[PDB]
RNA sequence: CAACGCGAAGAACCUUACCAGGUCUUGACAUCCUCUGACAAUCCUAGAGAUAGGACGUCCCCUUCGGGGGCAGAGUGACAGGUGGUGCAUGGUUGUCGUCAGCUCGUGUCGUGAGAUGUUGGGUUAAGUCCCGCAACGAGCGCAACCCUUGAUCUUAGUUGCCAGCAUUCAGUUGGGCACUCUAAGGUGACUGCCGGUGACAAACCGGAGGAAGGUGGGGAUGACGUCAAAUCAUCAUGCCCCUUAUGACCUGGGCUACACACGUGCUACAAUGGACAGAACAAAGGGCAGCGAAACCGCGAGGUUAAGCCAAUCCCACAAAUCUGUUCUCAGUUCGGAUCGCAGUCUGCAACUCGACUGCGUGAAGCUGGAAUCGCUAGUAAUCGCGGAUCAGCAUGCCGCG
RNA sequence: AGGAAGAC
C-alpha cells in the first residue's frame, strides 16, 4: 500500500545494472557466491561507508569496484587494503579476484551515504529531527534539485510509533527520466528498530 | 567460422558488433553483417505481498538477445589476432 | 510394487523366515506399515503400529494380494 | 526453529527423494525459483536492489 | 507482377497479381477443397467485380500463420495493397469506400487476477 | 456520458439485391452454417411450393406479424410500480423482432432446426401465431394502460 | 466489501511445525583453552534412530627442526537454539478507499481566536486539465506527457528464415538471391497539424482531408497526503517468559487428505445450434544436458526397447481443438451424462493401505437448464475451443501467459 | 409538496 522502490522501477529502461555479466547454467551458484562478497563487503566496510559495489566477470577472473567516496580512513598506508581484501577474498571465493577504488566528488548526493549518516546520528542518540534539519542543510549547501527524507518508528515515545517526513525541492517519483537515488537504512537503538528512507532528485536525463 | 553472443544489454552490444566489424573489416576477413537472432523471454510472477492478498502479484521480465556473424575466407593469422583481441565483461562471446 | 514382486524389509522378512522355519513364536514387533503379505506368511501373528499401540492381528489363507497396512486403521470415529 | 531444518538442507539425506529444495539466502521453502533459488521475498527485495541483471520491471 | 502484402490478425498474406485472364488462386489448391466458409467466396469475388480490372489480372497467394477469418482480412489487406499498387487512378475511390482500415483488433493482454482481462472472477459479500 | 453509434457497411451500394444479398452472405455465423442452410433452402423451397405464390412475400408479412410496433416499461411512482407505454425506434424494432423470432423458435421445442425454423416463419406468416400472439400481448398490455402516457 | 482454488508457484516418508513411540545434553548449526595435526568410507551384530565394538580401518602444505596455513575430530565453561506468546512494543513489506482527483506549504491580506483566502465563480475536459474576473502571488506531491508493448514505411542487417524472380527431387531438402512476412537499431509518424460554425477573438466543442489510427490509437507498468491500532514477530531485531540433565534436539510410524453437516470458488453435464465413427484441414507464445527425446519395433494401453538430433530461428515437446464434408441415433434417463465400485495393468519413487497420476474392461448413479436472491461483461470485449509455462521424481478443474 | 420503515 506504497510506493514501489524507485531504483527497481528505474533499472532496465533508464538505470543501468550494478553487474554486468552472463551465466549460463551456473547462474544459481554464482549469485549465491557474489551476494557473499556483497554481504563481505558490506559487513567489513560499513565503516568505509560504500555507496555501492559493482561487479563483473572476465571469464573465471572477477572484477569488484567500490564505490566509497574517501581516500582518507579507507586505504591506510595505500596497500593495506588491497592485501588484506584481496588474500582474504581469495581465501573466500577460491577464484582469480581484482579490486578497484573510485571516489565520489560532491559527496552529500549520494543516497546509501545519506541514509547510513541519518542512521549514525540515530546511534549517536542526538535528535532526529536535528538529524533531518542537519541533513537538509547539508545536502542544499553540497547543492541538490530535491530531497524526500522518511524516518518511521518508535521516536522516543514508548505507546506510539510514528514517521516523520521532511521534504525541500522538487522529487517526482512519476517522471521516469529523473534519477532518484533511493536508499533504505535500518537502526538499532535502545527504544528499538528505526527505518530511514532517503530520496534524492539529483538532475534531468535528456 | 561463425561467431555468437548473446546477452542482455543491446546497446554495448551493438557497439560490440560495429566494433568487431570494424575489425574484421580492417582486417580484411570477407565481412559479414551481424544478423539479429530473436530474443528468447522469460516472465515471471512474484506474489506482491508477503502473507495474503494472492490476487496482488507483480511481474519480473528476463529478456536476453544474440547476434550472428560469419567469415568466409580463413584467415588464420587475423582469426588469432581477434581471438587475442579484449573484449567487453559483458558481450559474452561464443565461437 | 507394480511389475516386479513385493517390495518389503528384509531384515525382519528373513527374522519371521527365520522363526517360521524352526517353531511357532510370539507376535512379531512392527513399526512397519510398508510390508506386503506374502504368501508363505500364512497363520502367523503380527503387532502393527497404530501410531499409539501395537495391535494384533492373525493371518489368514485369504491373503491374497493386499499389503500389511490396512490391519490397523489410524482414526477412530464415533 | 529454522536452522535445524537448514542443517538437513546443506546435510545430504537418507535416500535422494527425501532431498528438497530451500533458498538459502533468505530462509524459507514455499516458492523457491529453482533457476535463481530465492524465493518470492528476498528475490523481489535483491531484485529491487538490482541484482540478477537479466531481471527488471515487466509489462508488454 | 504487382505485389502487395497483407496483415490482419497475426497472420500475413502476399499476393502476387500479373496480366492474366482473370485467374485466382491462393496457394495453388482451388476453390471447392480448398475454400471452405463462403465469407471467404465473397472475399475473393468483391473487389475485382466493383472494379473493372476483373479479367484483365491472375493472381497468385501465399499466406503464413493465423486462423480463417483473420486470414481473410489478410487478403482483403493483400489484394487492397495489390490494387492501390497496380491502378492508382481510383484508388481515392477505394479510399472513401473504405476498407483500407487496417483494423488494430488483436487478441488482448490478459491481466492478473482477471480471467479474460476484462472478466473478474466472481464477487459476494 | 451520452449517446454514440459507429458506421459500418458490409454490403455493396449498387448492384445488390438486399433480401437474396442476405439469404445469400450475410448475418448467421459461427458454424453450423452450411449444411444447415441448405437444408434451410430447402425448407424454403417446400415453403415455396407449399404456398400456392411467391414466398418472399409471406415472409416479409411474417416479419410484420412478428414485428412489433409499440412495447411498455416499468416506471417507479407511488406504491403500485406503474407501467408506461413508449414509440419504438425502428432499430429496436428490428433488435425485438429478430430476437423473439429466434428465441421462440429455439423455445417451443420440435424435430430438428430447419422444420422448426420454418414452422415459427410459417407460424408467423399466419396471423395465428404463438410469438405473434405475443407481439398482441405487448399491444393489449399497452392499449391496456396507455391512459398512462 | 478489503478472509474463505488465501500465505502454499504442488503434504506418500523429509515438507512438518502437530500426536504417539524409542533416543541427546557445549548438541549439526559462531568464537576462545588443550591435543592429533589431515578426516572419513566400505561389511556385520541390533539397524528404524542414536549408539557400542569389530576387517584396511583417526593417512595435507610451508618446514633456519621453533612453529604456523582451518579444515576433520577429541575433553572444558562462557554457550548456541527457539515455525513459542506479544502486529495494540516495532522497522520491513501489502491490500483498501482508488487510477478517486484531490492533499498541503512559503510570503501576504481578513479575523480577538479557532480559522478563511489561494484551492472558490464561468466556460470545456477523464482530471485542481486549460484559460477570464477575483487579496491574492507563487510553489510542492498528485493528473497528463516522457517508459514498455501492439498498430504502416525508409536505410542497414539475410540464417539456423523467405523460394518472389530460376534450374532441380516423394523430404520445394539442394545450386543460387534479399524485394517482401520474419527477427531490430536509427527513425519516419498523429502533435489540435488546415477549413467552416460556435465560443467576446481566449481555452475548448462539433463536422470535414492526405492517413494505420483525430481528438490521451489499444493495453501494461506507474497507486499522492492519509484512513481501517486493517494483515504478517513465519526473513531479520534490544522488550519479558521456560530450557540449556529441555517448549531446545535424533529418527520410525501416524495426522495435516477424518465427516452427521452448512457455505465460498471452480469443473463436468442435463443434449439433436448435438453424441459416435470416417475423411480434409488453419499451425500463436514458452520449455528443454542428473535433460528434451525423433524414426522403427513390441503392446486389446498408460508405456517399454536400442536409441539419430539439439547446449537450440535447425532436433524434440509440436499429432492444436472448436472448423469443413458423409452414415447413424429421432427425443428416450437415451448411442446423453460420466461419478462411484470389482478385476487386470503402465509410470515415478526405498515405499502408492492410510494418501499419486494414468490406461483397458465391466458396472452405470444423480441430473431433463434449476425458487428466494445473486455475479461478470463495452473496437476481439463475453462466451466457447485448445495450447504452453511455473513448484516438482509423479500428481490439475488451481494460478500465470498465448492463440 | 413527489411511499410506512426500528436498534447497535
Amino acid at each position: 500500500g506504497q510506493k514501489v522502490n524507485p531504483v527497481g522501477l528505474r533499472i532496465g529502461v533508464i538505470r543501468d545494472w550494478e553487474s554486468k555479466w552472463y551465466a549460463g547454467k551456473d547462474y544459481a551458484d554464482f549469485l549465491h557466491e557474489d551476494l557473499k562478497i556483497r554481504e563481505y563487503i558490506s559487513k567489513r566496510l560499513s565503516d568505509a561507508s560504500v555507496s555501492k559495489v559493482e561487479i563483473e566477470r572476465a571469464a573465471n577472473r572477477v572484477n569488484i569496484t567500490i564505490h566509497t567516496a574517501k581516500p582518507g580512513m579507507v586505504i591506510g598506508k595505500g596497500g593495506s587494503e588491497v592485501e588484506a581484501l584481496r588474500k582474504a577474498l581469495n581465501s573466500l571465493t577460491g577464484k582469480r579476484v581484482h579490486i578497484n577504488i573510485l571516489e565520489i566528488k560532491r559527496a552529500d548526493l549520494d543516497a546509501q551515504l545519506v541514509a547510513d549518516n541519518i542512521a549514525r546520528q540515530l546511534e549517536n542518540r542526538v535528535s532526529f529531527r536535528r538529524a533531518q534539519k542537519q541533513q537538509i542543510q547539508r545536502t542544499m549547501r553540497a547543492g541538490a534539485q530535491g530531497v524526500k527524507t522518511m524516518v518511521s518508528g518508535r521516536l522516543g515515545g514508548a505507546d506510539i510509533a510514528r514517521s516523520e517526513y521532511y521534504s525541500e525541492g522538487t522529487v517526482p517519483l512519476h517522471t521516469l527520466r529523473a534519477d532518484i537515488d533511493y536508499a533504505t537504512s535500518e537502526a538499532d537503538t535502545t527504544y528499538g528498530k528505526l527505518g530511514v528512507k532517503v530520496w534524492i532528485y539529483r538532475g534531468e536525463v535528456l | 567460422i561463425r561467431i555468437r553472443l548473446k546477452a542482455y544489454d543491446h546497446r554495448i552490444l551493438d557497439q560490440s558488433a560495429e566494433k568487431i566489424v570494424e575489425t574484421a573489416k580492417r582486417s580484411g576477413a570477407s565481412v559479414s553483417g551481424p544478423i539479429p537472432l530473436p530474443t528468447e523471454k522469460s516472465v515471471y510472477t512474484i506474489l506482491r505481498a508477503v502473507h495474503k492478498y494472492k490476487d496482488s502479484r507483480e511481474q519480473f521480465e528476463m529478456r536476453t538477445h544474440k547476434r550472428l556473424i560469419d567469415i568466409v575466407n580463413p584467415t588464420p593469422q587475423t582469426v588469432d589476432a581477434l581471438m587475442r583481441l579484449d573484449l567487453p565483461s559483458g558481450v559474452d562471446i561464443e565461437i | 510394487s507394480l511389475k516386479k514382486g513385493p517390495f518389503v524389509d528384509g531384515h525382519l522378512m528373513t527374522k519371521i523366515e527365520k522363526l517360521n522355519e524352526t517353531d511357532k513364536k510370539q507376535v512379531v514387533k512392527t513399526w512397519s506399515r510398508r510390508s506386503t503379505i506374502f504368501p508363505q506368511f500364512i497363520g502367523h501373528t503380527i503387532a502393527v503400529y497404530d501410531g499409539r499401540k501395537h495391535v494384533p492381528v492373525f493371518i489368514s489363507e485369504d491373503m491374497v494380494g493386499h499389503k500389511l497396512g490396512e490391519f490397523a486403521p489410524t482414526r477412530t470415529y464415533k | 526453529a529454522k536452522k535445524s531444518m537448514i542443517a538437513k538442507q546443506q546435510r545430504t539425506p537418507k535416500f535422494k527423494v527425501q532431498e528438497y529444495t530451500r533458498c538459502e539466502r533468505c530462509g524459507r521453502p514455499h516458492s523457491v525459483i529453482r533457476k535463481f533459488k530465492l524465493c518470492r521475498i528476498c528475490f523481489r527485495e535483491l531484485a529491487y536492489k538490482g541484482q540478477i541483471p537479466g531481471v527488471k520491471k515487466a509489462s508488454w | 507482377q504487382y505485389y502487395g502484402t497483407g496483415r490482419r490478425k497475426s497472420s500475413v498474406a502476399r499476393v502476387r497479381l500479373v496480366p492474366g485472364e482473370g485467374r485466382i488462386v491462393v496457394n495453388n489448391r482451388e476453390i471447392s477443397e480448398h475454400i471452405p466458409s463462403a465469407a471467404l467466396i465473397e472475399d475473393i469475388k468483391q473487389p475485382l467485380t466493383l472494379t473493372e480490372t476483373a479479367g484483365t489480372y491472375d493472381v497468385l497467394v501465399n499466406v503464413h500463420g493465423g486462423g480463417l477469418s483473420g486470414q481473410a482480412g489478410a487478403i482483403r489487406h493483400g489484394i487492397a495493397r495489390a490494387l492501390l499498387e497496380a491502378d492508382p487512378e481510383y484508388r481515392t475511390t477505394l479510399k472513401r469506400a473504405g476498407l483500407l482500415t487496417r483494423d488494430a483488433r488483436m487478441k488482448e493482454r490478459k491481466k492478473y487476477g482477471l480471467k479474460g482481462a476484462r472478466r473478474a472472477p466472481q464477487f459476494s459479500k | 456520458k451520452g449517446p454514440v453509434a459507429k458506421r459500418d457497411v458490409l454490403p455493396d451500394p449498387i448492384y445488390n439485391s438486399k433480401l437474396v444479398s442476405r439469404l445469400i452472405n450475410k448475418m448467421m455465423i459461427d458454424g453450423k452454417k452450411g449444411k444447415s442452410q441448405t437444408i434451410l433452402y430447402k425448407s424454403f423451397d417446400i415453403i415455396k411450393e407449399r404456398t400456392g405464390n411467391d414466398a418472399m412475400e409471406v415472409f416479409e408479412q411474417a416479419l410484420k406479424n412478428i414485428m412489433p410496433v409499440l412495447e411498455v416499461k416499468a416506471r417507479r411512482v407511488g406504491g403500485a410500480n406503474y407501467q408506461v407505454p413508449v414509440e419504438v425506434r425502428p432499430e429496436r424494432r428490428t433488435t425485438l423482432g429478430l430476437r423473439w423470432l429466434v428465441n421462440y423458435a429455439r423455445l417451443r421445442g420440435e424435430k430438428t432446426m430447419e422444420e422448426r425454423l420454418a414452422n415459427e416463419i410459417l407460424d408467423a406468416a399466419n396471423n395465428t401465431g404463438a410469438a405473434v400472439k405475443k407481439r398482441e400481448d405487448t399491444h393489449k398490455m399497452a392499449e391496456a394502460n396507455k391512459a398512462f402516457a
